[PDB]
């Protein structure tokens, strides 16, 4: 039960509960994923994402 | 209401427990209508299957 240590938390089950059950739903979940480091802004920021 | 009793005419009273017995002058039939559109919307089952 330890929440606030896994990787993926409440956004995830909450989005996943409702979404309809197609392909960009499988792919905004990859997109989910996206880190929040700072090199990460360098590389999407770069890509104008 | 007013109701009548043996020999006696009495008022009652009773609560509307849900919101489908309020009068359709004041709440009608299209409206429920669009307001099960409006939950149905918020389901993210927009176009039900």
């Amino acid at each position: 039960a330890h929440e606030y240590h896994n990787w993926l938390r409440s956004p995830f089950s909450r989005y996943s509960a409702t979404c309809p059950n197609v392909l960009h739903s499988v792919m905004t979940l990859a997109a989910m994923l996206y880190k929040i480091s700072p090199v990460s802004l360098v590389l999407q920021t770069k890509a104008h994402i | 209401t007013h109701c009548q009793e043996n020999s006696e005419t009495v008022a009652l009273c009773t609560p509307r427990i849900v919101i489908g017995n309020l009068p359709d002058g004041l709440a009608p039939g299209p409206f429920h209508e669009l307001r099960t559109w409006e939950i149905m919307e918020h389901m993210r089952l927009r176009p039900p299957p």
